[PDB]
């Protein structure tokens, strides 16, 4: 465990919100809220092209199989259906009335969910884009949408710790999960099997929650997450690894069985908004907000 | 299991037949003027309109790969299409008009086609090497045949009553029985359908009686057998003849449509009683009935109108509260005053 | 062989042979079909169940246990279609519904 | 522009007739004001009774700890007072009526009919409420998301 | 062949003439719509039984004998057609 | 007599039967050793049916034969 | 001298639809006369239909048509289904 700095991805006008790697080692664009998506690289920061022309800042952008097809979850209550080599507004998604926080293409590449805050969540079509359903996704605003390994389950996060695994074919979720905290959950996600969900309970104790029982496996220590948005990552390249984001200008990389403090990596100048992981190689990015305006690549 | 009206489709008139894929996502509405309208469920939209022909498209069949339909008409062309952009790959202008097409489920080079008069002969995709399926009597002029579930055999049916079973490509005569219709008068066959789990199958006879058999039972019977039916279904009150039968998503709930009255009847495989009669517009005549494999919703084709019959989940959605059980009277209990398992998360 | 009654062969509660004898010996027609007493016994069973359900509900709602004809009178006249079926029928020992018109009451 | 970069900072008998039909009254339907609401698959007529506010009776003082309970799991945002003496909870175990929302044109009000077991919050009607109209009550103690005609866009 | 109206097709002077056959001097205004409603209700209660007799007889043509029999069950016996 | 039945799961079963029994008695013996009611235990010889109103000599059954079975919900 | 009544069958149907609810003799005589009345009406309409078609056989078809004529709306829409289910269970 000697993960060393390799590159630096600067050149931002506003704060960077997210990094999300390509599924097979292709790209990592500037998924920020700066009205800019510059197609940066994952291996060496290879600048490809400029895809911009937005009205407001993008909360997060989606991703595709070829890491090209996008849809903008911007803050102007609209969504364009994007392509890299087009630069053209195909259609417009309408049905929100607040911040479009999050949107996803499923791993089968045939759905466009779009998360909202006043529960105007609509699951859209990739081809047509017709108004289908308002969803009562929580009692609270949504802070995560995700699709599992195959694409029949939708996890969603709340401001009181609702791990609702929404069904794709029917629309009725199965199991309600809870903690004794009152957690404003910034992010939940699936696993490579869909059974363990890492929520956000904000007293420096983030828990990996089971599918059926709703218990936790191993409650980690030594991390800093009480107010700010921090993603949730795992690594399958070599052995067991735990990678997350930080707040105190560090890079959080640990192991699952230990629950210790064995590696933290200085090098940032802001609260780490985002880290991410790569399946075959230990190529790890680490993004931060406006007081850094860089995305620093890491590699063993 | 379907209990409502739930909506219908006024999109394109003159609907004639349809079926589904393995997954149940689209809907290939066959039309009178040579069209296949494709409609979606979860997005409720029409993606592709293949204006195939000008003649009545009679039969349809999806394949397993999700790419290859097959159809025929009074155009009498054994066509084929693809859902990406409407690519008619092949075009077999043939005589002797067609009733039913049917793939082998995984060896999808081989399709099985029923002509008007003579025996069904197994066509292919590329070559014209049709494999002649030998029917002995040949005086019945309407003989229907099919695979089993896994494509492991070929089941046949004449108009006299004799049933023969052949191997899927080399035609091993392994089973032979005449059906026990009446005492002195037998009857013909109009369809034989198959499930998605198990080898039970129905015999749509023409004395208003459906008969149900299993594959293991007739393979135990074999050559010169007298297989008794698992179940005998009819409706002696209304005196109704049948048009088209099918199965459920598990092979438990037989859905047989009428031919007089625009009504659906639903049985059970195990017990064998009626469970619910469905209804719709009383002034139509029903032709084709589609069952959905993973979620029990039915489609009914009559007068160009195709209807969606769900059950609405009137019980409730229970997504939020497995907890929070109800106390009717104001029950009070106000006396009171106050790292074990490692499963592969990365699997 | 054995002897199953035609009630328990069909899963009913009313008899079937009694209905069949009443159809043959009332001179309703000359030839009675096979399924007719089965269908009619089913119809009579459903109507008796439909009235006794509402009767038992009213009998629980007046804190009694048995059913006396006041409960049948209330459970028939408080309904919406059994009222139309029993439109011209006086139940003996019945009494009437509690009904007062509008303008009689003082302001 | 980002919210992610910013940190998160005669009456009794007809009433019991209504008590015998609680499955028959409504089903748990939605409302696009916020999540759910309550619709009807029927027309709720004039002088038709709907629901009773039941659940778990808080004593005089226990609300002073229930307000601390509201800071753990954010449990009850569904309040309605019984009286000066007591409050009724509907969050742990009790009445499932915790999805009756409010728009600034409320179609129901609160009324009290008292049994031997105490005062009970009883709902009736004064008009023929039609099919699918959301039942919602005036509060009289966060802006609304309804879009109503002549709407105050508040709570009370 | 779908029809839309003719519940208004029974005119205003026709109800006036029916009332002046009945021995009526002076008519108010709402009687027109009320009488249209009453006539529609009675014709539904006859046509239900006529169509049921037809569908049982396995035909497609409503014959006048069936209208006479429906009126026989209603309790208004009609003379002069069967 | 010691007969064997080849069911749908290969359950080659043993019995205490005789050359002087009927069919319903054999099926009640299988009921008593297993718990399965006698409404389905269709003994099959050369692909046919054996009726519950005959003996074990009304079909020329040779002793210690190997028979077949098809399950059947005749509880209906 | 042996009469005929429907007391035991109202006993059985009441004990199926309610566990522990007794029934007095007055209500039993009411239910006896009720079932005789409904039976007479349905058989009367069946005989009139069997004479109007110039048939000579009461099948179950005419009983269905008589029930559909005589019972108003929703009660007919349940009773027809109950009868069809009973006959279809009677066959096998
Ligand atoms: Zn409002």
């Amino acid at each position: 465990p000697n993960y060393a700095l390799k590159f630096t991805l600067a050149g931002h006008t506003k704060a960077v919100s997210s990094v999300k790697f390509s599924p097979n080692g292709e790209w990592l664009a500037s998924s920020s809220a700066d009205k800019l998506i510059k197609i940066w690289g994952a291996y060496d920061g290879k600048f490809e092209k400029t895809i911009s022309g937005h009205k407001l800042g993008i909360s997060d952008v989606a991703w595709s199989s070829d890491s090209n097809l996008l849809v903008s979850a911007s803050d102007d209550k609209t969504l364009k259906i994007w392509d890299v080599s087009s630069g053209k507004c195909l259609k417009t998604l309408k049905g929100h009335s607040n911040y479009v926080f999050c949107c996803n293409f499923n791993p089968q590449s045939n759905l466009i969910v779009s998360g909202s805050f006043d529960e105007s969540v609509r699951i859209w079509d990739v081809k047509t884009g017709k108004c289908l359903k308002t969803l009562p996704a929580h009692s609270d605003p949504v802070s995560a949408v995700h699709f599992n390994r195959d694409g029949s389950l939708i996890v969603s996060s709340s401001y009181d710790g609702l791990c609702r695994i929404w069904d794709t074919a029917s629309g009725q979720c199965l199991k309600t999960l809870i903690d004794d905290d009152n957690p404003p959950v910034s992010f939940v996600k699936f696993s490579p099997n869909g059974k363990y969900i890492l929520a956000a309970t904000l007293d420096n104790t983030l828990k990996l929650w089971d599918y059926s029982k709703g218990k936790c496996l191993k409650t980690y220590t030594g991390h800093k997450n009480e107010k700010y948005c921090i993603f949730a990552n795992f690594s399958v390249t070599g052995g067991k690894w735990i990678v997350s984001g930080s707040e105190d200008n560090l890079v959080y990389i640990w192991n699952l069985q230990t629950k210790e403090i064995v590696q933290k990596l200085q090098g940032h100048t802001d609260v780490v908004i985002s880290t991410a992981c790569h399946p075959t190689e230990n190529i790890i990015a680490s993004a931060a907000l406006e007081n850094d305006k860089t995305i620093k690549l890491w590699k063993s | 299991y379907p209990e409502e009206a739930d909506g219908t489709l006024d999109c394109i008139s003159m609907a004639l037949t349809c079926t589904f894929n393995r997954w149940g996502t689209l809907l290939a509405v066959g039309c009178n003027d040579g069209r296949i309208v494709i409609w979606d469920f979860l997005t409720r939209g029409i993606a592709k309109i293949i204006s195939a022909h000008i003649h009545p498209v009679c039969s349809l069949c999806w394949s397993r790969d999700g790419h290859k339909l097959v159809s025929a008409s009074t155009d009498n062309i054994v066509s084929q299409w693809d859902v990406l952009s409407g690519d008619c790959d092949q075009r077999f202008r043939f005589p002797s008009p067609i009733l039913k097409v049917q793939y082998h489920p995984r060896d999808q080079n081989k399709v099985l086609v029923c002509p008007m008069k003579s025996a069904p002969v197994m066509l292919t995709l590329s070559d014209s090497k049709h494999v002649v399926l030998p029917v002995d009597d040949d005086s019945d002029l309407n003989v229907v045949a099919s695979f089993d579930r896994r494509g492991e055999y070929i089941y046949t049916g004449n108009a006299k009553g004799k049933i023969l079973v052949l191997k899927t490509d080399s035609q091993d005569l392994v089973a032979s029985f005449r059906v026990t219709t009446g005492t002195s008068n037998t009857t013909a066959i109009k369809s034989i359908e198959f499930a998605r789990k198990g080898s039970c199958f129905l015999i749509n006879t023409a004395d208003r009686i459906i008969r149900v058999y299993d594959g293991r039972e007739i393979l135990t019977c074999g050559r010169d057998g007298e297989p008794e039916p698992m179940q005998k279904l009819q409706d002696l009150v209304n005196r109704t003849p049948w048009k088209k039968c099918c199965f459920s998503g598990d092979g438990e709930y037989i859905v047989a449509g009428s031919a007089r009255q625009h009504a659906l009847y639903i049985w059970e495989k195990s017990i064998g009683n009626l469970v619910k009669i469905l209804h719709g517009t009383r002034g139509e005549l029903l032709l084709d009935v589609a069952w959905h494999p993973v979620r029990p919703i039915i489609a009914s084709i009559s007068s160009g109108v195709v209807s969606i019959w769900a059950q609405n989940q009137v019980e409730n959605w229970s997504a939020f509260a497995p907890d929070f059980k109800e106390l009717d009277e104001n029950v009070e209990y106000e006396e009171r005053e106050s790292e074990d398992e490692e499963v592969d998360v990365t699997s | 062989a054995k002897a199953k009654t035609r009630s328990s062969r069909a899963g009913l509660q009313f008899p079937v042979g009694r209905v069949h004898r009443l159809l043959r010996k009332g001179n309703y027609a000359e030839r009675v079909g096979a399924g007719a007493p089965v269908y009619l016994a089913a119809v009579l069973e459903y109507l008796t169940a439909e009235i006794l359900e509402l009767a038992g509900n009213a009998a629980r709602d007046n804190k009694k246990t048995r059913i006396i004809p006041r409960h049948l009178q209330l459970a028939v006249r408080n309904d919406e279609e059994l009222n139309k079926l029993l439109g011209r029928v006086t139940i003996a020992q019945g009494g009437v519904l509690p009904n007062i018109q509008s303008v009689l009451l003082p302001k | 522009g980002s919210a992610r970069s910013e940190p998160k900072m005669s009456k009794s008998s007809q009433y019991r007739k209504m008590k015998t039909e609680w499955k028959s009254n409504v089903y748990l339907a939605r409302s696009r004001i916020q999540g759910l609401g309550l619709y009807a698959a029927r027309d709720i007529e004039k002088h038709t009774m709907v629901i009773e506010y039941i659940g778990t009776i808080i004593r005089n003082e226990v609300a002073n700890r229930k307000e601390k309970l509201y800071e753990s799991q954010n449990r009850g945002v569904y309040m309605f007072r019984m009286d000066n003496d007591h409050v009724i909870d509907a969050t742990l175990t009790g009445g499932p009526a915790r999805y009756i929302n409010h728009s600034c044109a409320p179609n129901c009000v609160a009324e009290v009919v008292t049994f031997e077991r105490g005062h009970k919050i009883i709902i009736s009607s004064s008009r023929r409420i039609q099919k699918g109209e959301e039942l919602c009550y005036d509060y009289k103690f966060i802006p609304c998301h309804c879009g109503a005609v002549n709407c105050r866009k508040w709570m009370n | 062949k779908v029809l839309r109206d003719n519940i208004q097709g029974i005119t205003k002077p026709a109800i006036r003439r029916l009332a002046r056959r009945g021995g009526v001097k002076r008519i108010s205004g709402l009687i027109y719509e009320e009488t249209r409603g009453v006539l529609k209700v009675f014709l539904e209660n006859v046509i239900r039984d006529a169509v049921t007799y037809t569908e049982h007889a396995k035909r497609k043509t409503v014959t006048a004998m069936d209208v006479v029999y429906a009126l026989k069950r209603q309790g208004r016996t009609l003379y002069g057609f069967g | 007599m010691q007969i064997f039945v080849k069911t749908l799961t290969g359950k080659t079963i043993t019995l205490e039967v005789e050359p002087s029994d009927t069919i319903e008695n054999v099926k009640a013996k299988i009921q008593d050793k297993e718990g399965i009611p006698p409404d389905q235990q269709r003994l099959i010889f050369a692909g046919k049916q054996l009726e519950d109103g005959r003996t074990l000599s009304d079909y020329n059954i040779q002793k210690e034969s190997t028979l077949h079975l098809v399950l059947r919900l005749r509880g209906c | 001298t042996r009469k005929e009544s429907y007391a035991i069958y109202v006993y059985k149907v009441l004990k199926q639809v309610h566990p522990d609810t007794g029934i007095s003799s007055k209500a039993m005589s009411i239910m006896n006369s009720f079932v005789n009345d409904v039976f007479e009406r349905i058989a009367g309409e069946a005989s009139r239909l069997a004479h109007y078609n110039k048939r000579s056989t009461i099948t179950s078809r005419e009983i269905q048509t008589a029930v559909r004529l005589l019972l108003p709306g929703e009660l007919a829409k349940h009773a027809v289904s109950e009868g069809t289910k009973a006959v279809t269970c009677y066959t096998s």
